[PDB]
RNA sequence: ACCAUCUGUGGGAUUAUGACUGAACGCCUCUAAGUCAGAAUCCCGCCCAGGCGGAACGAUACGGCAGCGCCGCGGAGCCUCGGUUGGCCUCGGAUAGCCGGUCCCCCGCCGGGGUCCGGUGCGGAGUGCCCUUCGUCCUGGGAAACGGGGCGCGGCCGGAG
RNA sequence: ACGUCGCUUUUUGAUCCUUCGAUGUCGGCUCUUCCUAUCAUUGUGAAGCAGAAUUCACCAAGCGUUGGAUUGUUCACCCA
RNA sequence: UGGGCCACUUUUGGUAAGCAGAACUGGCGCUGCGGGAUGAACCGAACGCCGGGUUAAGGCGCCCGAUGCCGACGCUCAUCAGACCCCAGAAAAGGUGUUGGUUGAUAUAGACAGCAGGACGGUGGCCAUGGAAGUCGGAAUCCGCUAAGGAGUGUGUAACAACUCACCUGCCGAAUCAACUAGCCCUGAAAAUGGAUGGCGCUGGAGCGUCGGGCCCAUACCCGGCCGUCGCCGGCAGUCGA
RNA sequence: GCUGGGAAGGCCCGGCGGGGAAGGUGGCUCGGGGGCCCCCGAGUGUUACAGCCCCCCCGGCAGCAGCACUCGCCGAAUCCCGGGGCCGAGGGAGCGAGACCCGUCGCCGCGCUCUCCCCCCUCGGGGGGGCCGGGCCACCCCUCCCACGGCGCGACCGCU
């Protein structure tokens, strides 16, 4: 049922701590609760990490356990993880979410003019599919 | 003694010189303490019981941290130790696995004090060696010697439950 | 919240829930707590019901009419949790033990409201898989509730109608994604401007 | 000590059809459906092959006491493989010193009366459990065949009669009268 | 007045204990997970009392000015008690897994199965959603025009915990 | 058995903390409740348990545990 | 005033005592305040009346101020769990519950456990006797066949017989066994009104061991205001705009 | 600022090599899952179609207790800015004119003027550059003493 497994090369998000929400690549695993963690590219220098913080993603990279930060990045590089993370869902809506707790009033005052616009055609469509569908009768 | 996050201190100690021997020999050892007055306090101990020794009677000639040598290369520490327990004393020997000696050491005075029961000042590290994978002896350190090693994490609790404290949906720990 | 603050008492420790609560009411907060039958104990079944023997027998020798009421419902357990972690010998204690209503089931004033849960309290976070738990539904039952019948068929048919309920949300939810495809044009700019702010990845 | 993981495989035959609704279990084969979910063991099942069905039980993390669910799971899926291929079978020899014992079968082998156990009027009634049958034999003499595909009900309804049959205030090692489970095995012997 | 006569009752979860399947520990095992039988015990029933606890229902103040109920937000007011400072109108739940959508099978034109497709650090997301108040007057482009509002009348349906 | 570790406060001691500007001090009768270290009864396991009777132990205190001669007696013994 | 009492350590009588008597220091008495739920003596700290800040001992699920830290590592399931000096309750002895440790041993020349074979001859060895043929006992402990088989580990017979093990081999393939030890838990573990980690309750801990960052308040400490006392036997007769 | 004049570390595919082993790369053998080609699992090993550790003949470059949050002790080797809260006790400080409209006063720290040129804004008012010699240090040379540490070379004394 598993799809995500900690292992060499596993690509990791971090979710809290000093280096929260950067990339890392998982090099080596210790003791159940600890990883030899290393992000080159993602400025993370290698480091010890507890697994709590870590939420694994779908990217698996191919080197060596214990493998020096040059190969590291080799292969991150070859990757290009930073791509691919920008294009999945994921980073996206973690995107969104800053964007949306960075905006100022003004902003707000616009989304909201856009929002009451947008909700009152869609409700007007939506009473409309209503109709459409409300006009039958055939037993 | 208490603990922290403990640093290893190579600590040089000799007696005072007295007209008998005006070049008494010098002395080293690795004090595994929270600091350097510690340091000084655990060596003095252990070198009145091993030679014939005092802080009084004699001085200590250098006290520094001992920084890890290699502290991105994961490796297996085995520490010979002996301690009092309630009804005696025994000699252990444990298997631990860290980026430092020093966290390995550490980790053996928590364990200790989980499994047995025993105090910081009961337990008396009396070696600390850096083995290989071929020569560990625990199962719970030797179940990670793999190159191939891959498990997932099954049961993810949630540790911000009260962030938000009252929410409409119940968590997810399958992740 | 100046609000009605409504909760689902089911899978929840009764302890954990309690604790919560009480410190709810105690800042002025109105607290519903619905379904107690579902709240779960930690620790196995036997065991929390000689602990609930156990307070039955501590009763008054001379008079039993005026010693521990032990009452029986599961509703009125946790109530009765509840007043132990209040100070309810006080006005105060006994204004917030007065803020609180407890429900075996969920009456119609609640069963069409949103409940809410307490990641704190939850038996899945708070207990290990493999430790067992009892419910206060079997265990008030076993030890005098009259009325674990009739609350599981109500509360059944009260499933039964809220599926109907939410068949009929899904169909509005369908229609509304419908009508978003059929007016992407009109609604293209509008949707850039919630996407730039971050609202509707 | 939390060993990384602990797995086990157990092939399933080609007549068979196993699948797996979360941690429920549902064998399937010529003998019928026999059903049952492991939901009180958290385990990794799933299913491998598409020639051989293999189908392993995973344990992650899993200290002494639950490592040994994992055997535990594996052996109840071969019982239910084994019962919807083979059948269970229990042979009960009932024995008695003096008094013979009248078991007669009720309706379609769901309820079995023991009569004279030890010469006396109360009549045992013990009702099967679901699904499993009951017949008096014919080529042995004083002998009972419980036939079914659970083996845990069919094992618990020999257990019903065992204990249905049992001698009070008297010194049991001379007094050996009741039924026994004499044999266990399956249907068509295959 | 046992100095006469009459009446005195059911169920459940379980204790001890005996078992099942089955590991641990390629054997065994009543136990570790999961099950079974089980008692003057326990709990309820039957029996007694009935909450500063509720229910349904009835009638509801004159032969003289005399009381009252309901309808009007009907007005004008007195006295007294204060809180609050948008709303959320709802699946069931699992957590070693979830949710949404579609083509075939059943059961009366919808639900449940199976195939297929999606998403899942939940975005069909409560870290969420809905509404969003300066008001008008010229005055145009868009949404709309199958619309909006009636303390507007009359009717139907549903909701019983 | 020789030893050894405990528990209880239904015995008798040890002390004198409370009470001497007073807590009515033996026993019996009456009456209620509580404890179990269970005598009987329910369910059990064991025996040098064939049956009967008996012996040990377990869950267990719901119910019961009597009538009399002597004695102020509690205790003691007997009759039934 | 000349009745003292309590506590650490020392210490006498006593089985012991919240008993009786000594030494040292502190305290209570004569003393309030924070903490130990509660308490003459324990821990902190001693006090004029207030404001701000910070601590002590002790705590921070709720009662009840403060961990509503994305605390760290492990241990532990109790059908009488555990939960903090004084302290309000326990022992010897056990456990194939789990964990850690020590010592020893067997093993790919095939461990261990299961299923399956063998388990012999001198010799039904000597005394012992009523019968003791391996198995009631007193002594001896050898040999050959062997792959191994003990003049025997048990069950059994009056003796035999018959089963069983030591011992060898087959099937099986990879680790396995035993003896100790000390952590939690369980047994040991029984009293009377109904009841006590203070209660509620608590089992990804609100339990136990070892640690981190924060945070909470005493009449304590710092700064400031005010009152009084004490001290400087302080200053002022120079009102000397000349 | 100091340390091991920090430890590690990053780049220069580090180049010339050596040695070693596995938590064993590729390959090869064996047994399996996908239509004689791929993936999975068990053995061999020394680099192969990954890498890891130790020694160098030597490294070089940035950075340096890192504004890539790996691991310290501090500040004569330490300064600047900002926010929140509590507070306002005291009441004749003038040696000066001989006070008189009234102690904007003591100590401490500064600015300008009683000298003059200029520069840049502003319509007389603002912002600046100084203005002639001294030493001492930094640069070059060569130059003394002392203290400390290490190394070599002796004379004496003592310990064989
Ligand atoms: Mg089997
Ligand atoms: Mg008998
Ligand atoms: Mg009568
Ligand atoms: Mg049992
Ligand atoms: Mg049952
Ligand atoms: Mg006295
Ligand atoms: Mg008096
Ligand atoms: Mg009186
Ligand atoms: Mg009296
Ligand atoms: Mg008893
Ligand atoms: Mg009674
Ligand atoms: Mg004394
Ligand atoms: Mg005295
Ligand atoms: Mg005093
Ligand atoms: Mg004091
Ligand atoms: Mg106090
Ligand atoms: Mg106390
Ligand atoms: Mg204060
Ligand atoms: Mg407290
Ligand atoms: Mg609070
Ligand atoms: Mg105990
Ligand atoms: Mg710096
Ligand atoms: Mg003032």
């Amino acid at each position: 049922v598993f799809r995500r497994f900690v292992e060499v090369g596993r690509v990791a998000y971090v979710s809290f701590g000093p280096h929260a929400g950067k990339l890392v690549a998982i090099v080596d695993v210790i003791d159940q609760n600890r990883a030899l963690v290393d992000g080159p590219c993602t400025q993370v220098r290698r480091q010890a990490m507890p697994f709590k913080c870590m939420q694994l993603t779908d990217f698996i990279l191919k080197f060596p356990h214990s493998a020096h930060q040059k190969y590291v990045r080799q292969a991150w590089q070859k990757a290009d993880i930073n791509t691919k993370w920008a294009a999945t869902r994921w980073a996206k809506k973690i995107e969104a979410r800053e964007r949306k707790a960075k905006m100022t009033d003004f902003d707000r005052f616009k989304v909201m003019k856009a929002k009451k616009m947008r909700n009152r055609i869609i409700k007007n469509e939506v009473k409309k599919l209503q109709k459409a569908a409300l006009l039958k009768a055939s037993p | 003694k208490a603990s922290g996050t403990l640093r290893e201190y190579k600590v040089v100690g000799r007696c005072l010189p007295t007209p008998k021997c005006h070049t008494p020999p010098l002395y080293r050892m690795r004090i595994f303490a929270p600091n350097h007055v510690v340091a000084k306090s655990r060596f003095w101990y252990f070198v009145s019981q091993l030679k014939k020794m005092k802080k009084s009677s004699g001085e200590i000639v250098y006290c520094g941290q001992v920084f890890e040598k290699s502290p991105l290369r994961v490796k297996n520490f085995g520490i010979w130790l002996r301690y009092d327990s309630r009804s005696g004393t025994h000699n252990m020997y444990r298997e631990y696995r860290d980026l430092t000696t020093a966290g390995a050491v550490t980790q053996c005075y928590r364990d200790m004090g989980a499994r047995h029961r025993a105090r910081a000042h009961s337990i008396q590290i009396m070696k600390v060696e850096e083995i290989a994978a071929s020569k560990c002896r625990r199962p719970a350190v030797k179940q990670f010697h793999d190159s191939k090693i891959k498990f997932p994490l099954p049961h993810r609790v949630l540790r911000r439950q009260h962030k938000p404290r009252f929410t409409t949906k119940r968590p997810n720990t399958f992740f | 919240e100046v609000q009605v603050l409504v909760l689902d008492g089911r899978g929840h420790l009764l302890g954990r829930l309690a604790a919560i609560v009480a410190k709810q009411v105690l800042l002025g907060r109105k607290v519903v707590v619905v379904r107690c039958e579902g709240i779960n104990i930690s620790g196995n079944f036997y065991r929390n019901k000689l602990k609930y023997l156990a307070f039955l027998r501590k009763r008054m020798n001379t008079n039993p009419s005026r010693g521990p009421y032990h009452f029986r419902a599961p509703s009125r357990i946790f109530w009765r949790t509840v007043r132990g972690m209040l100070p309810h010998k006080t006005k105060r204690g006994q204004a917030a033990l007065d803020r609180l209503k407890v429900f075996d089931g969920i009456p119609p004033p609640y069963d069409k409201k949103k409940r809410m849960v307490v990641p704190a309290a939850l038996k899945v976070v708070r207990l290990k898989p493999t430790r067992k738990f009892a419910y206060l539904g079997r265990l008030a039952h076993e030890v005098g509730w009259k009325y674990q019948a009739v609350t599981a068929t109500l509360e059944e048919k009260r499933k039964e109608k809220a599926k109907i309920h939410y068949r009929k949300k899904k169909q509005l939810m369908r229609l509304r994604k419908q009508a978003e495809k059929n007016v992407e044009k009109k609604i293209d700019k509008y949707t850039e401007v919630l996407k730039t702010h971050g609202l509707l990845v | 000590m939390k060993t990384i993981l602990s797995n086990q495989t157990v092939d399933i035959p080609e007549n068979v059809d196993i699948t797996l609704k979360g941690r429920t279990v549902i064998v399937k084969g010529p003998r019928g459906t026999l059903r049952r979910d492991f939901n009180h063991i958290n385990v990794e099942l799933s299913l491998l092959g598409k020639k051989k069905k293999r189908l392993r039980v995973d344990k992650w993390w899993g200290n002494r006491k639950e490592l040994a669910t994992v055997r535990t799971i594996c052996s109840h899926v071969q019982n239910m493989i084994k019962g919807v291929t083979l059948g269970f079978r229990y042979k009960m020899r009932s024995v008695y010193a003096h008094f013979p014992i009248n078991v007669v079968i009720q309706e379609n082998g769901s309820l079995v009366e023991i009569r004279n156990f030890l010469g006396e009027k109360y009549i045992r009634r013990v009702r099967m459990r679901p699904g499993v049958a009951c017949s008096v034999s014919q080529a042995q003499k004083d002998e009972l065949i419980l036939e079914g595909n659970d083996i845990e009900l069919v094992s618990n309804s020999a257990a019903l009669i065992q204990q249905a049959t049992t001698v009070k205030n008297k010194d049991i090692r001379k007094f050996l009268d009741g039924i026994y489970v004499s044999e266990k095995g399956t249907v068509q012997q295959a």
